[PDB]
RNA sequence: UGGAGAGUUUGAUCCUGGCUCAGGGUGAACGCUGGCGGCGUGCCUAAGACAUGCAAGUCGUGCGGGCCGCGGGGUUUUACUCCGUGGUCAGCGGCGGACGGGUGAGUAACGCGUGGGUGACCUACCCGGAAGAGGGGGACAACCCGGGGAAACUCGGGCUAAUCCCCCAUGUGGACCCGCCCCUUGGGGUGUGUCCAAAGGGCUUUGCCCGCUUCCGGAUGGGCCCGCGUCCCAUCAGCUAGUUGGUGGGGUAAUGGCCCACCAAGGCGACGACGGGUAGCCGGUCUGAGAGGAUGGCCGGCCACAGGGGCACUGAGACACGGGCCCCACUCCUACGGGAGGCAGCAGUUAGGAAUCUUCCGCAAUGGGCGCAAGCCUGACGGAGCGACGCCGCUUGGAGGAAGAAGCCCUUCGGGGUGUAAACUCCUGAACCCGGGACGAAACCCCCGACGAGGGGACUGACGGUACCGGGGUAAUAGCGCCGGCCAACUCCGUGCCAGCAGCCGCGGUAAUACGGAGGGCGCGAGCGUUACCCGGAUUCACUGGGCGUAAAGGGCGUGUAGGCGGCCUGGGGCGUCCCAUGUGAA
């Protein structure tokens, strides 16, 4: 009747707890980074993604994430911040861009 | 027909104790048979296959009838007598196919107890007392 | 060793996508004769070169939709349209059969 | 469905096993019955046939 | 992980096993990948065994870990005599 | 467990002469002598002649009923004797030919072949050493063959090389009377293996 | 090294055509008989529901607590608190529950078989290697205390450890967007901006061993998609609206309307879309000379599911049988407040069915998982039992013994069958008893040796006191179906179109070779008849291998779409076709 495998729902939760925690701090740092990229200031969301760059790759050694989707997470906000810095942006090197 | 049945086990005061080992004079409760039904006698393995005695066959015949009661009781005498007449070893009536009043036999002469009152009490159908028809040579 | 089959353009109706189907050749696995099947392939034209009623070559690819596999290589010949009228007489005869 | 044998042991409420078949002669019956279930047993005086027809050794005296 | 193990082709009171490889994420009698050996244990056939001195080499080369009986009737087929 | 019961009543049904008693067969009262008429109070009935199933049923019982070998005993042997390669109703003869009941009787250890798959049976002829209780085994070519050692001074054995003490059997075999063994050396052949049975008209039944 | 035919329409014949039989096979069943072993197989129906027992746990070279034994100090070994060594209990954490086992309900589908692709992917424990093992901090189960709850259990205030998490220095390496070169579908290096490393433990104390992180490569296991084949019905002829295609975004490891917003009228189908019924597929199995036909019993590979449906987390790998949540139906307990829930895992119970079996023993061998090992679990498996479920093999005796004993049947009364059959002389003696005892087992574990290489030593059997060996020793089971023709085998008595046989022709009206009985004979033999299904017979769906004047058959006729084809000669392509080597058609 009884048995003693409930222990990995009691892992389950203890680090769904942590993973959930964690998931938000990528597409909420980085919508709220691409949305100043549309306002014109350039150095804050320079400094916002490499915080949330550290919360991708520095969450890329547990069992959260850490894939080829793992540097696409990444690649997409990198990707999309340097087209609009075009039109009247003036892109200034802050953190994340490398050119 | 040989099979293996054993698990002997037998209730207790209050709840239900097996056995491992059972022997001559004991007696009690066994799972795991198949079809011999009570009247009959099993044996061992390496027995002399012997058959008891006192198989109750006399041959009583009673003149009785019934009153159902209603006039659309036939089919529900018709369907309970079926499973009905199966425990009394005596279920040869021959009813002839004119009316209705569905004849069961007469084996302990005083059937109340074994169809009337297992139909009524058991079954659940209503009945009371007939009468029977001469049929002169 | 990506299979490179010959293939006839019939409708390039819609854009971006070329209507193909290929003629083939096998004998029955019973009766033993050689007839000519036919089933599309929908492949991609990416520079809008190969026109309606053109005989093009394929080759497969990564897939882009529901029911597309291949894409266009090459042309073999153009210009019978022919055949093209044999595909699509079969197109304006079915219906003729209906309530 | 047919009856086989020297006659029979069948009531109204019975239990009949079936067989199958075919009955020649007659315009509607299809079926055997097997003799030897606990509701047909076999007609007595048969040792020829007597797997057929269901009925254990004829005990010699 | 994909190693050397004994699998049981044989019949009532009469084994024979095959020296063979393949995931031990299968069963015993499970869809192999190379055969290379084979072996009979109750000693009436004088050929019982035989076992490449490549084959094994190229397994144990990407990597294989034999079991106890697959460890030693490898070692019985001398696999590591080199000196 | 082959067939138990009347053996010279086949004979009379059968026709010619069969040989499968010995000592009553070699005799002139084998029961063919005064009695030619197939059994039954029938018998000498009227001059009917066989159907053309039954000559070759018939043709089924002088195959069968002197080997012995039974019917389900036998659809095996003419099914491999089928799958050699050769002509089949002469490899068939010599691949029957290759067992403990008439490899040890046509070498002479026994007077008939319920004597042979008997003594056999109990597990006194023995190949070399390896006792074998069992007269369905296949008699490998050049095969020696002894009888038991307690077997060797017994009441009937004695009686069982009599009429061969030395006697030419043909070449499909072997013997040593003085050492009391033998060796079958290679498989009977068709014509010289001498048994009264027509080979055309088996296989015709064994395929329908 | 491969193929039977007959019965049957008619006064009689030929041809066409229908039905049946002689053969083989089953996860088969019924009836009768029944002795022993060996090897395979054992709910096909209700994928209905289940009492109870067992099937997945492991680690003290990871870590902290409670309880004992003995290692002890103001020890009355009550010693309570110093001390401390091994078991037990529970917890943090790592690995394994995605391996293995069972079923085919659903699915007509890239689901499956066959062959590839990935420039559109992953791979932990396996192996080859380039490096490392330095800092700080934090909380949660466990005990300290309290509450609630009949209970299972649950809720609050602090505590520390771990190989749990967080923040650093290091960045040989990898990743990201732009521009460069050989290939152009996302595949390899260079350059800068940023980001990512960890963890320690044990012994004999670095002599070593077990573990961890970034990354390269090779095996292995997977994901996706393509060419081909994949039941029947047209009395199912139009179907479809994320459906068809692009752009941009989100999600998966990765391509893809996988999902969303806009743009457009698209996409498929008489080469059978769509719809309905049926069905897991294949290697295989049965039959067949072959081509074919039926089917997926055991075993192996894949797919689907774990009472029906939906959904996500952890996990490299699941949308997970004994993991989690909700609805539906059902069972059980209740201190009538709330819970446990899912045997289509093994054995068993019940409903249904004609039909399907042990709540048997064991880690002795393999295999799977953990641990450095010692060892732990294994209903996978290794073995017996039950049921002649199928096959194989064997016994129920042997040699002599009469012109025919006795009993039984027929007779025209002589005789004939039973019949060498029986008793008798001799022999081997299956069963039965006595004694012995196995391969399956040498590995894991230690010693020498340089922790590898190599050699030596030690433990272990459910089967099983069984198979088997050496002797002694009793002649000691037999039935089933048929007997007019197909197809092997006939006399008498009673029945007089009644009882009955029956696959067909068809019999039984006082001589029934067709019924019941007696005898005899035939075929098989521990098996024989019967039933249901499949193939062949059947060329009776004809591709090999058929017809269309009269046996069934040419549309009432013509034009004409698609299709199938198609005069002569020359040249090219080598697509169909043929040949050679190789991959592959697993086992
Ligand atoms: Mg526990
Ligand atoms: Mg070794
Ligand atoms: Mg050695
Ligand atoms: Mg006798
Ligand atoms: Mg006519
Ligand atoms: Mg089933
Ligand atoms: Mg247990
Ligand atoms: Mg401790
Ligand atoms: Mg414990
Ligand atoms: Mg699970
Ligand atoms: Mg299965
Ligand atoms: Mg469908
Ligand atoms: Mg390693
Ligand atoms: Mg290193
Ligand atoms: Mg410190
Ligand atoms: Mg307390
Ligand atoms: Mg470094
Ligand atoms: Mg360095
Ligand atoms: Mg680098
Ligand atoms: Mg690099
Ligand atoms: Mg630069
Ligand atoms: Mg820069
Ligand atoms: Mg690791
Ligand atoms: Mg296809
Ligand atoms: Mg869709
Ligand atoms: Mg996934
Ligand atoms: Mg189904
Ligand atoms: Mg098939
Ligand atoms: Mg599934
Ligand atoms: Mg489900
Ligand atoms: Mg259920
Ligand atoms: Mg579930
Ligand atoms: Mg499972
Ligand atoms: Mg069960
Ligand atoms: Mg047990
Ligand atoms: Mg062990
Ligand atoms: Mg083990
Ligand atoms: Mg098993
Ligand atoms: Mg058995
Ligand atoms: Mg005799
Ligand atoms: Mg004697
Ligand atoms: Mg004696
Ligand atoms: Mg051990
Ligand atoms: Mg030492
Ligand atoms: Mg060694
Ligand atoms: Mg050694
Ligand atoms: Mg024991
Ligand atoms: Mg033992
Ligand atoms: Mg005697
Ligand atoms: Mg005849
Ligand atoms: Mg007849
Ligand atoms: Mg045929
Ligand atoms: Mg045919
Ligand atoms: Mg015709
Ligand atoms: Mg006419
Ligand atoms: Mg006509
Ligand atoms: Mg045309
Ligand atoms: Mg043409
Ligand atoms: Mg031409
Ligand atoms: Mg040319
Ligand atoms: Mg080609
Ligand atoms: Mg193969
Ligand atoms: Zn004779």
């Amino acid at each position: 009747r009884n048995l003693s495998a409930l222990k990995r729902h009691r892992q389950s939760l203890k680090r769904r707890l942590r993973n959930k925690a964690k998931k938000s701090a990528i597409k909420t740092l980085s919508k709220k980074a691409i949305q100043l990229a549309q306002e014109g200031k350039a150095e804050e969301a320079l400094k916002i993604m490499r915080k949330a760059e550290s919360l991708i790759d520095k969450a890329a050694k547990g069992s959260t994430l850490h894939k080829n989707a793992a540097a696409r997470r990444k690649s997409r906000l990198m990707r999309k911040v340097r087209q609009l810095l075009e039109a009247a942006g003036a892109p200034l090197i802050g953190g994340g861009l490398s050119a | 027909r040989k099979e293996r049945v054993a698990r002997l086990l037998r209730m207790h005061a209050n709840h239900r104790e097996e056995v491992e080992e059972l022997k001559a004079g004991d007696l009690g409760a066994v799972v795991g048979l198949k079809e011999t039904i009570t009247g009959d006698t099993l044996v061992g393995e390496d027995a002399p296959r012997v058959i008891l005695e006192s198989i109750e066959v006399p041959e009583p015949v009673i003149d009785v009838a019934i009153e159902p009661k209603t006039k659309a009781d036939q089919e529900k005498l018709s369907q309970a007598l079926a499973r009905l007449a199966e425990e009394d070893p005596t279920f040869r009536v021959s009813t002839h196919p004119e009316t209705g009043q569905t004849i069961i036999s007469g084996m302990g002469e005083l059937h109340l107890e074994i169809i009337v009152d297992r139909l009524k009490r058991e079954f659940k159908v209503d009945a009371n007392v007939g009468k029977p028809q001469v049929a002169y040579r | 060793p990506k299979k490179v089959l010959t293939g006839v353009v019939v409708s390039d109706k819609m854009q971006k996508t070329v209507t193909v189907l290929v003629e083939r050749q096998f004998p029955h696995p019973l009766y033993g004769k050689v007839i000519k099947r036919s089933k599309k392939y929908l492949a991609h034209d990416p520079e809008e070169k190969y026109k309606l009623g053109d005989v093009v070559e394929i080759i497969e690819s990564r897939p882009i939709s529901k029911r597309k596999r291949f894409r266009v290589l090459r042309l073999v010949e153009s210009g019978r349209m022919d055949l093209v009228e044999k595909y699509l007489i079969r197109r304006q005869n079915y219906e003729s059969l209906s309530k | 469905a047919y009856i086989p044998g020297e006659g029979h042991n069948l009531q109204e409420h019975s239990v009949v096993l079936i067989r199958g078949g075919r009955v020649k002669d007659l315009p509607g019956v299809r079926y055997h019955i097997v003799r030897g279930v606990y509701d047909a047993a076999g007609v007595k005086d048969r040792k020829k046939s007597r797997s057929k027809y269901g009925t254990k050794k004829p005990k010699e005296a | 992980m994909v190693k050397i193990r004994l699998a049981r082709f044989g019949s009532k009171h009469n084994p024979h096993y095959r020296i063979v490889v393949t995931d031990a994420r299968r069963k015993r009698d499970g869809k192999y990948i190379e055969k290379i050996g084979y072996y009979d244990p109750r000693k009436t056939t004088p050929d019982w065994l035989k076992v490449d001195v490549e084959r094994a080499r190229y397994w144990l080369s990407v990597g294989a870990q034999p079991t106890d009986t697959a460890r030693r009737l490898l070692r019985q087929a001398g696999v590591f005599r080199q000196e | 467990g082959r067939y138990i019961g009347p053996v010279c009543r086949l004979c009379r049904r059968e026709g010619v002469k069969l040989y499968l008693k010995g000592e009553r067969c070699y005799s002139p009262k084998c029961a063919m002598e005064r009695r030619p008429y197939p059994p039954g109070q029938h018998g000498q009935k009227r001059a009917r002649r066989p159907s053309d199933y039954a000559v070759r049923l018939r043709e089924k019982q002088k195959l069968r009923r002197i080997y012995g070998i039974s019917e389900r005993q036998f659809r095996n042997l003419f099914e491999e004797a089928s799958k050699k390669k050769g002509v089949t109703g002469s490899v068939f003869l010599g691949l029957l030919e290759s067992r403990l009941d008439n490899v040890v009787y046509r070498l002479g250890f026994a007077v008939s072949r319920r004597q042979a798959r008997q003594l056999v049976r109990h597990g006194h002829i023995t190949v070399n050493g390896r006792r074998v209780d069992l007269p369905s085994y296949r008699v490998r070519p050049g095969d020696e063959i002894a009888v038991a050692e307690k077997s060797r001074n017994l009441e009937l054995i004695r009686q069982n090389l009599e009429a061969m003490k030395g006697r030419k059997v043909g070449p499909w075999l072997s013997l040593d009377v003085e050492g009391m063994k033998g060796k079958f050396l290679r498989l009977p052949d068709r014509e010289d293996l001498a048994l009264p049975v027509n080979e055309q008209l088996v296989i015709e039944f064994y395929s329908r």
